[PDB]
RNA sequence: CCACGCGUCCCCCGCGAGCGCACGGGGUCGGCGGCGAUGUCGGCUACCCACCCGACCCGUCUUGAAACACGGACCAAGGAGU
RNA sequence: GAGAAAGAGAGUGGCGCGGACGCUACGCCGCGACGAGUAGGAGGGCCGCUGCGGUGAGCCUUGAAGCCUAGGGCGCGGGCCC
């Protein structure tokens, strides 16, 4: 998750999921 | 930039390395809470001494 | 009411007594000015215990605070009045000196004008 | 053009003096008077001034054309200005602001026309 | 104290060149901008080479 | 809105709450706490309507001026600095001022007010020092208490009252606060025996007497 | 127009915080499985001499691997092959130190410079006390105190090691990329011991200063440090 | 009515064998001798008191002819309960053996 | 406990807002008190004197000079890599 | 200044007129580590002397050079200004 490129998705899931 | 000593700043422990928090807060609470029970043990051993 | 400057530091001075030039005490045909002695013996040179100091570059005073006077300002060396013009934008830092030369119905007009343009003149009463 | 004079008279002008470990320039079209690419008023297609009237009210303001780089009788054009000090900085802030005309130096025309009408103005 | 020996601890390279030259200093006044400004090493190379002395410049011929 | 709580964290040390993040969420119960989603002025005048622009331009430039400071964070100013005490410094103790024209006299301490300094008054009719602030730090407290937990001082005596105005003239709500807390302290140190005669004598170093030896 | 300029730098600089607040919890969770890691590393010592003693049998422990070196004697007047190897050893200044892996190399290396140091083997706590009050990295060969996990992050990430508790974690368990995390500390600067020396010219064995303290340095880093 | 500072003698300066450092005197105050007992003196306003010639102001009273120079009392020095302590301009050597003051007012109490 | 949703496909079992405190990229006070026109205030430096510590006279030849090594009473001007 | 080779890149379809300083680029600014020195080598002098070409619409009998000074000062220093 922590580090940019593979984790991109999942930082924008845990963002969409802070809503 | 000033470089401050994370023994003694506590914010600058915690920038450098945010466990350090929940490290010396259950070390707190553990020590706090073994002061107690060694407090209660005294005055149970002393109540017992007593009788 | 002087004519203060814009800021007005703390002038820390490393060293205040000068550097007298060795055994400049003794004779008369030595002059105090310092000359570095280039002795093979010399108890100065390879700078003995209790000695003459040597001017090193340490001495040195802080960039923000040499050349300071002690009002805060920077001496400039004036002879004319078209000098001071020059000196109208550098109000706040730099002050003026008049020159020993200058006669004095011209140093009054130099006042005068430093007066108009609110230079500080380390000297303005001088000769009268 | 404006380097290459300016690298002949970096320490060759006779406006430059050096004294006392600092340095200027006499020139007369110099806003803070200080010896810099930026400042000097000789060396640039444009240019301002600021300068105290003849008459001991008021500032002329000095602008450098456009056209006449050569012919140096008819290049600046001298505007004099005798009103309030509010209206006449902000008669020069306009006039260098708004005429896009060389902006490197309206703070320093600011500066020094306040410096004028404070030297203007009866002293105490 | 430290255990360095000082012999070598002043590079002997240049940084402008030993000309008066103004047309020579105005191409180092733009190949300084065009090298730290720059990532391509070329403007490097020519900064360097602008700095260099008549000998180390020597005269290239066309054939 | 919503009526301000206090803090959920009890405070373990100082910049430690006694519990974690994830009790602190459980606590402030946020798993159902989700969200998503000037210069001028017209006045008429008597023409048309002038738009006239407060905060006008300035008049004049200074020729040269300093530049803006960089921004630190824990430097407050003294009027909200945290006050401090001493723990041998209790209301009731008596106190040996040791700097000012009462130096050497032993005093009734009152209070802490609001600035740091302390209240003061070894009472008038004793040894002549009236309602006067002092300094914590330039203060000896000996370990010699009384009980004035039931005396009202008047509430109106602050740093704000005992500040230098501008010869000095005795006001009369001086001498009327003077006597009202008199009243109220004299009779306590009448009850406890040859207190009075202490509070009148003074403080001395005399020979063989040194203060790290003598407790007090 | 704007209105999805500002509104892209705003998703931009959102996108960028959220990447950096997964790393601090990435950290976070680093740290709390290395204070697993030494909690399980401390008690199975114990754990594994207790059942050789009520086995009746001896357990020899795991010889240690990371020793602590100290240049206790000055400049001046220097064997030049003892001169070398404290060039080697990075122990330039007196009262300088630096950690130092060991194997058959290294130990020979020490024995020939035995008289001018004092090393040993230190625990968990004094390294954690040498990298956070004395500990700097050589970045672009200059010395920057760490301050910040991002000093040891942008030279040190590609070993994995992306904060300081990685730093401490490699030095103290010998990883491998001890070489490149040591190289990346500088040498440390202790004051001199208060207390003092017993004597600095002779060995310790002998009541001195010099040579293989074994773990009698946690109590000279201690009072260095 | 009485005497509210404690006594002391300027013993020397803060010094080697072959070198003095003349910013920091030491300070010996009769009746303490160990250093368990110094622990009181520590952080102490102490004062050098000497008169002159012509006269100076005097805060809070009318020109007269002593003077003073202030200073704190730093750290304790050596087993017996000699002290040092920081003067703000150092002290003349005349001082040597002559009754410095140490105050009470700094107090830890 | 640095764990918090809903929806589906597979296997084992990408912008929420505000305010605020601060062990947080180097000090500030939005705190004070005295004395000041004929004797007081500041001036480190430069004049004299006192005291503590230090302290052998330079140049040079030299392995090594304070040397019981040589040159030198004192001062002004001239005086040696052109 | 940001742990992660590389665009706060463009196109085609589904009222109030305002904003400190800077930059003698040979200038200014930021980081680190460093500082012994005879013979000797080198760099920088807005250190100093005399004269020449330029230059300061320079200074000067309303007092230049020189010299004296318990006066005020600047520079680490050569020296310098009142
Ligand atoms: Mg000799
Ligand atoms: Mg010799
Ligand atoms: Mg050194
Ligand atoms: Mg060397
Ligand atoms: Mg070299
Ligand atoms: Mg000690
Ligand atoms: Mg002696
Ligand atoms: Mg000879
Ligand atoms: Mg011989
Ligand atoms: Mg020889
Ligand atoms: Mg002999
Ligand atoms: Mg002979
Ligand atoms: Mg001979
Ligand atoms: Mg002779
Ligand atoms: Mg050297």
């Amino acid at each position: 998750i922590a580090h940019p490129k593979l984790g991109r998705r999942a930082r924008a899931r845990i963002a969409r999921g802070l809503r | 930039v000033l470089k401050k000593n994370p023994l003694k700043n506590l914010r600058i422990m915690l920038k450098l390395n945010p466990y350090a928090k929940t490290m010396r807060r259950n070390t707190i609470l553990r020590q706090a809470r073994n002061h107690k029970l060694r407090v209660e043990r005294a005055a149970a051993a002393l109540a017992a001494k007593s009788d | 009411a002087a004519l203060r400057p814009l800021v007005k530091p703390k002038i820390v001075k490393k060293r205040t007594k000068k550097f007298i030039r060795h055994q400049s005490d003794r004779y008369v045909k030595i002059k105090r000015n310092w000359r570095k002695p280039r002795g093979i013996d010399n108890r100065v040179r390879r700078r003995f215990k209790g000695q003459i100091l040597m001017p090193n570059i340490g001495y040195g005073s802080n960039k923000k605070t040499k050349h300071m006077l002690p009002s805060g300002f920077r001496k400039f060396l004036v002879h004319n009045v078209k000098e001071l013009e020059v000196l109208l934008m550098c109000n706040k830092s730099y002050c003026a000196e008049i020159a020993h030369n200058v006669s004095s119905k011209n140093r009054k007009a130099i006042v005068e004008r430093a007066a108009q343009l609110a230079i500080r003149v380390t000297n303005p009463n001088a000769r009268l | 053009s404006a380097h290459l004079q300016w690298m002949v008279v970096r320490n060759c002008s006779s406006f430059l003096i050096k004294r006392n470990k600092q340095t200027y320039s006499t020139e007369p079209n110099n806003l803070k008077a200080r010896n810099s690419f930026r400042y000097n008023g000789l060396i640039h297609r444009k240019t301002v001034g600021v300068e105290p009237a003849a008459d001991g009210k008021g500032v002329v303001v000095v602008m450098k054309r456009r056209s006449g780089q050569r012919k140096p009788a008819t290049s600046y054009v001298r505007t004099t200005i005798n009103k309030n000090a509010r209206a006449t900085l902000s008669s020069i802030r306009h006039m260098i602001r708004k005429n896009k005309y060389h902006p490197d130096l309206r703070m320093a025309a600011i500066r020094r026309a306040s410096a004028i009408l404070r030297s203007q103005k009866p002293v105490m | 104290g430290v255990d360095i020996r000082h012999n070598k601890d002043r590079k002997v390279r240049r940084k402008e060149p030993k000309s008066q030259d103004i047309y020579l200093r105005l191409l180092v006044k733009l190949y300084r901008f065009l090298a730290r400004r720059t990532n391509s090493t070329f403007n490097q190379v020519v900064l360097k080479r602008l700095f260099m002395s008549r000998t180390n410049r020597p005269p290239l011929s066309l054939s | 809105k919503g009526k301000p709580h206090c803090s959920r964290n009890p405070v373990l040390v100082r910049g430690i709450g006694r519990y974690s993040r994830s009790a602190m969420y459980s606590r402030k119960a946020l798993y159902k706490r989700k969200y998503a989603a000037l210069a001028t002025v017209t006045k008429p005048v008597g023409g048309g309507t002038r738009v006239v622009k407060l905060r006008k331009m300035p008049r004049y430039y200074p020729t040269e001026d300093v530049p803006r400071k960089l921004l630190s964070h824990g430097k407050k100013p003294f009027s909200q600095h945290v006050r401090k005490l001493r723990a041998s410094i209790t209301p009731g103790t008596i106190l040996i001022i040791l700097t000012g024209r009462h130096r050497g006299k032993r005093v009734v301490f009152l209070k802490q007010l609001s600035s740091g300094l302390l209240l003061v008054t070894g009472p008038l009719s004793l040894n002549r020092v009236p309602l006067r602030r002092t300094h914590q730090k330039f203060v000896i407290a000996t370990s010699t208490k009384i009980d004035i937990s039931g005396v009202k001082i008047p509430k109106h005596l602050t740093d704000a009252y005992f500040k230098k105005k501008k010869k000095y003239e005795i006001t009369e709500q001086r001498k009327v606060d003077q006597k009202a807390v008199d009243s109220q302290i004299l009779p306590k140190i009448k009850a406890v025996p040859q207190l009075q005669g202490y509070l009148r004598s003074v403080f001395a170093l005399t020979n063989g007497v040194y203060p790290h030896k003598l407790v007090f | 127009n704007f209105a999805e300029l500002k509104i892209k730098r705003l998703r931009k600089k959102f996108a960028q915080k959220m990447l950096r607040k997964a790393r601090r919890k990435l950290i976070y969770e680093k740290a709390k499985h290395y204070h697993k890691e030494y909690r399980q590393m401390y008690r199975t010592e114990i754990r594994m001499a207790r059942m050789a003693r009520k086995a009746g049998n001896f357990y020899v422990p795991a010889e240690p691997k990371l020793a602590f070196v100290i240049r206790i004697r000055g400049i001046n007047g220097v064997s030049p092959k003892v001169r070398k190897v404290l060039q080697l050893l990075r122990l330039r200044q007196i009262f300088n130190g630096t950690f130092v892996k060991l194997n058959k190399a290294s130990i020979n290396m020490l024995r020939i410079v035995e008289p001018y140091i004092a090393w040993g083997y230190p625990n968990l706590k004094s390294v954690n006390e040498l990298i956070y009050k004395r500990g700097y990295g050589k970045i672009n060969k200059k010395r920057i105190a760490l301050t910040d996990n991002t000093l040891i992050a942008r030279s040190l990430g590609k070993y994995n090691i992306i904060c300081m508790e990685d730093l401490i974690h490699e030095i103290y368990t010998v990883g491998k990329h001890f070489k490149e995390a040591n190289n990346f500390l500088w040498p440390f600067k202790l004051s001199s011991p208060r207390g003092g020396m017993k004597k600095k010219t002779t060995h310790f064995v002998e009541g001195g200063d010099a040579g293989n303290r074994e773990d009698q340095i946690n109590r000279l880093i201690r009072r260095m440090n | 009515s009485g005497r509210l500072w404690c006594k002391a003698i300027f013993a020397g300066y803060k010094r080697g064998l072959r070198n003095q450092r003349e910013h920091t005197a030491l300070l010996k105050i009769e009746g303490v001798y160990a250093r368990d007992e110094t622990e009181f003196y520590l952080g102490k306003r102490c004062a050098y008191v000497y008169k002159a010639k012509n006269n100076t102001v005097t805060p809070g009273g009318k020109p007269n002819k002593t003077r003073v120079i202030w200073g704190k009392v730093t750290r304790a020095h050596g087993n017996s309960g000699m002290v040092r302590a920081k003067f703000r301009s150092n002290l003349p050597a005349k001082a040597i053996g002559h009754r410095i003051r140490v105050m009470l007012y700094p107090s830890r109490i």
